[PDB]
């Protein structure tokens, strides 16, 4: 494989990220859509996909030294240091299930469960910009996207 | 110097590393030793 | 980064000769399918199986299964696209798929004065060919015979391979070191049409 | 106060600000939208908060040497030093009366008063989101957001 | 010509560009509004003016080694080196004929044809913020903005 | 599971000279090939084995040679070629020893 795809943050070799730490409620896999909520706690977002607002927040991989991959899922009730993404860095999302991505810049709005799909963006907010030209059937797999 | 629950084992780690092919790159190996360098900027 | 400095693992010297190896395999990529990206006027360069500057010819035999006879009767019609009809001169440079490097190492069968194998016998009676290689981007029936040098296929290089590490600012930058490569391929050709290069089938 | 609040641009320790520069209409205080208008003045906005496409320029604290804090008003009438703010900074903005900051990520409205507010995220413009949990009730209360 | 309009990205003494390289599709001119399609090739946008989501992505002025300015066009079928621009960043846009400038401020839509009009920012998606206070009346001048 | 399963096609008991050294570089390229693993193999079979490789090759007219003697000369990258008991019929196995 010559898209090596095992960080979820590949954005330039200038560009640092912004982290936001905090607590856990559930086990999530890294690369999938959060929110923030009462207490310090973060997990999945389920609000809409129809709702405009949201910060763009994704689950960073967790570090070597404590058991963290780009497919190995958190474990609950503790630190899971996540990743404020800034317009103009490129990042690896985590798609839905049977959706082709065809052209280099379609938009990318956000599915209910905390993954991605590509949507009209006339109802839904769109987050980021796709960047690579893959088809996609299981639920789960990264696709880089620019977040501008 | 080892958590007791696991003193059963051994860590021997210095990753030994992973090997290529055969005949990886035998012709780009040929063409990059007898190549011009040129000044970057010509297109 | 400042624990695996306690543990002693490196960490980086096994990624340092990681991607000094993958770098040296996507131009590799670069020269084997080729990119329609990158044009400025009309100097696309397609790749060494689809461009319009390396010749097209199809093999009859199949070269996995076929006899020792049928080998160097099929090796001498890939080899008279470049002597006969393209006129070319030189020492040429065939460039094997590692399955043919293998059944060119069986038993030869013709001759009795002792043990000897296909490949000492094609690098006797046809001395045309100076260097016999492997080369792994052939998987199957193909093959590719052409002259290297600055009269045939041959390479110049932009920028030699540098590296060096972005700088840390404040106390928590993460560490970051970059690599970076700027090369081109071409193929020799003539105001007809003649070309210097066969990639059989 | 273990939260001291004497500088309106606390967004890291290598992130710079950009300034823009402009003269006086009235004296309003530091941490108030704003909005520029013809010849080369600046006032507070009075727009609708309904009202999207408004460029995110609050009023910087004036310097230590010319009378300047983050309650201290501006003088009218003269060259008064903004802030325009980019995406991925915190920033000391200013409420309005009666509403409560629970959750850590809610969305940030304008007021059409020049002040903020919590509104809902389908018919305004969303301009920052909340960093801080604390209840304000007099309204010119300094309140931390990320700009994002 | 006190104001020197021959290099389309003017915005700031250090912040670098991000650059989206690909093949062109019809000859352009500097400054105007892009869209990427199938394949890798890019060419005007030609959409409508009242979809959201789309990219802030400008074509960037070629080099000088390649007969390049702020008035060449672009060569059909090659390599176009683009622009896209991050929030916080002036770059000189290109408007469309009868439209004033009159406030710094105003909110920057995007016309159908590639070029870009003052438009009412509730229809429509706000790119850029104006600058500069000219009137054009020639489709095709440079006209400062901000992306923010 | 962690060795390689290779199925041979011709039986190594009754086969002649030739299609000896056609059947042992296949059982090799399962180690340079399809594994990418390098350095001195090393061949060990069954002495009902080695007994049939001690005949007349026949592909030979210059003196009398040995099957044996046969894939000596021709894949000198087996480095030791000898015989092990615990294999009875027709089965064999290389691999590399030491600690890689």
């Amino acid at each position: 494989m010559a898209n090596s795809k095992n960080s979820i943050f590949v954005g330039g070799a200038g560009r640092v990220k912004q982290t936001i730490e905090g607590l856990a409620q559930s086990a999530f896999k890294p690369g999938q859509l959060l929110a923030r909520a009462a207490g310090d706690a973060i997990d999945v977002t389920a609000k809409a996909s129809t709702t405009y607002g949201n910060e763009f927040l994704i689950c960073d991989d967790q570090p070597q030294t404590l058991g963290g991959g780009t497919d190995v899922a958190v474990t609950a009730g503790d630190t899971v240091q996540a990743i404020s993404v800034l317009p103009g860095q490129y990042v690896l999302l985590s798609f839905a299930a049977t959706q082709n991505v065809t052209t280099k810049g379609a938009a990318v709005a956000s599915n209910g469960d905390g993954n991605f799909k590509l949507g009209n963006p006339a109802t839904e907010q769109t987050f980021a910009v796709t960047e690579e030209i893959i088809n996609v059937t299981t639920a789960g797999t990264l696709v880089l996207c620019r977040a501008i | 110097m080892q958590r007791v629950d696991e003193m059963y084992r051994l860590v021997d780690s210095t990753g030994t590393g992973e090997d290529r092919d055969w005949g990886n790159q035998t012709l780009l190996g040929r063409l990059l030793s007898q190549a011009q360098t040129v000044s970057i900027g010509k297109k | 980064y400042e624990a695996m400095r306690s543990e002693m693992l490196p960490a980086l010297a096994e990624d340092s000769e990681e991607i000094e190896f993958t770098l040296l395999d996507d131009v590799n990529d670069y020269l084997w399918n080729g990119d329609a990206k990158l044009k400025v006027d009309t100097a696309v360069w397609g790749g060494l199986k689809a461009d319009a500057s390396v010749a097209a010819y199809s093999l009859g035999a199949d070269l996995t299964t076929a006899t020792e006879a049928q080998v160097v009767a099929e090796l001498l019609a890939l080899l008279d696209v470049l002597r006969i009809t393209n006129k070319k001169s030189g020492p040429f440079e065939l460039y094997i798929s590692p399955q043919i490097m293998s059944n060119w190492q069986k038993l030869a069968g013709a001759n009795t004065n002792g043990f000897m194998n296909i490949m000492a016998a094609v690098r006797a009676l046809i001395p045309e060919f100076s260097v016999v290689e492997a080369d792994s981007a052939l998987q199957g029936n193909q093959v590719l015979c052409s002259v290297v040098g600055t009269r045939g296929l041959h390479a110049k290089i932009g920028m030699m391979m540098s590296s060096y590490q972005v700088p840390r600012v404040m106390h928590n930058d993460p560490y970051q070191f970059v690599k970076w490569f700027a090369a081109g391929f071409q193929s020799n050709n003539s105001f007809s049409g003649l070309k210097s290069t066969v990639y059989g089938s």
